[PDB]
C-alpha cells in the first residue's frame, strides 16, 4: 500500500514511542542525519579491510 | 490515532488498517506549534464538539 515516506517515518516514530509532531517539526534534520549517516557508511566500506 | 484521507473533495480521519472515515476534530486530534513549519500540510476546518453548546 502506498505511503509517503515522511508519513511512513512519523509512523516509526510513534513505534519507538516518539510522538508524530516530532517528526514532522524536525523532518529536515532527521533527513540532514540519515544522508549523513549513509555517508559514513560509504566512507567506511570505501576505506576499511 | 489515524492517518488524514481525502476522497478528493472532503477531508476524514481513518484508523490506518480498515477504511472507516471519521469526522476531524478537536478530540481525533492533538496541536503542535503552528502551519509555517510542516513539509505539506492541507488548510481545513476542525469541529470543535463544544462550540454547538456555547452557540445555544
Ligand atoms: C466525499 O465524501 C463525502 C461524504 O460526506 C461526500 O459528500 C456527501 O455526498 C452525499 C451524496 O453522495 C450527500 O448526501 C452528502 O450530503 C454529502 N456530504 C457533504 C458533507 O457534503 C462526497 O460526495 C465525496 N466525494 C467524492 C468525490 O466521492
Ligand atoms: C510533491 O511533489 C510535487 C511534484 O510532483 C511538488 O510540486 C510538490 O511541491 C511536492 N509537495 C510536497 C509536500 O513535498
Ligand atoms: C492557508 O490559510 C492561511 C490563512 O488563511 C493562508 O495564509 C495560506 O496562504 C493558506 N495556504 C494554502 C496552501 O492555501
Amino acid at each position: 500500500l502506498q505511503i509517503p515516506f515522511a508519513m511512513q517515518m512519523a509512523y516509526r516514530f510513534n513505534g519507538i514511542g516518539v510522538t508524530q509532531n516530532v517528526l514532522y517539526e524536525n523532518q529536515k534534520l532527521i533527513a540532514n542525519q540519515f544522508n549523513s549517516a549513509i555517508g559514513k557508511i560509504q566512507d567506511s566500506l570505501s576505506s576499511t579491510a | 490515532e489515524g492517518v488524514f484521507v481525502s476522497n478528493g473533495t472532503h477531508w476524514f480521519v481513518t484508523q490506518r488498517n480498515f477504511y472507516e472515515p471519521q469526522i476531524i476534530t478537536t478530540d481525533n486530534t492533538f496541536v503542535s506549534g503552528n502551519c509555517d513549519v510542516v513539509i505539506g500540510i492541507v488548510n481545513n476546518t476542525v469541529y470543535d464538539p463544544l462550540q454547538p453548546e456555547l452557540d445555544s
